[PDB]
């Protein structure tokens, strides 16, 4: 009885191959496009990334300035 | 009187321009403050 | 068996790369909730 419920769990045991071979190719489509996704999102995490470090610089000369202008 | 004047430091020091300049130095930390603080608030909101 | 190989492969590749994209939008999410937290915080204060 493993033998029975190990042979007919085997995905694509009663799915023909070529389905998956479409199933393939546009699995690695919708991955070329997320990893395209993924170049967007930390090109702006970046972007959005250094504003932080440029308004930290500019505040940090703020206190460096204004302690020292006294 | 003078005994009790000798033992303590800061009522001889209390025994006039320093308080305004002090007040001047204050307020304007504090308006840097705000001014930096308006940036950071006018900045982060994107 | 070679395709189903390939399968296999390509889910547990696909299934990793998910949850390094998915921690990194929410680690990004976390950090940013927590400086407008920050900024909400200094708007009070002043």
């Amino acid at each position: 009885r493993q033998i029975n419920k190990l042979i007919d769990s085997l995905p694509g045991v009663d799915v023909s191959a070529e389905e998956q071979l479409r199933k393939i190719d546009m699995l690695q489509k919708k991955l070329v496009e997320v990893e395209d996704e993924k170049i967007e999102a930390i090109k702006k995490k970046e972007k959005l990334l250094r504003h932080v470090d440029s308004l930290i610089e500019d505040f940090v000369d703020g206190i460096a300035n204004s302690k020292k202008s006294t | 009187c003078k005994s009790l004047i000798s033992e303590n430091e800061d009522t001889k020091d209390l025994l006039p321009s320093e308080w305004q300049d002090i007040i001047h130095q204050r307020e304007q930390e504090l308006q840097i403050k705000r001014d930096v603080l308006d940036d950071l608030y006018r900045k982060l909101q994107r | 068996q070679s395709r189903e190989s390939l399968i296999m492969l390509l889910e547990e590749q696909l299934e990793y790369k998910r949850g390094e994209i998915r921690e990194i939008e929410q680690v990004c999410k976390q950090v940013h909730d927590k400086l407008t937290s920050i900024q909400d915080t200094l708007r009070t204060g002043s």
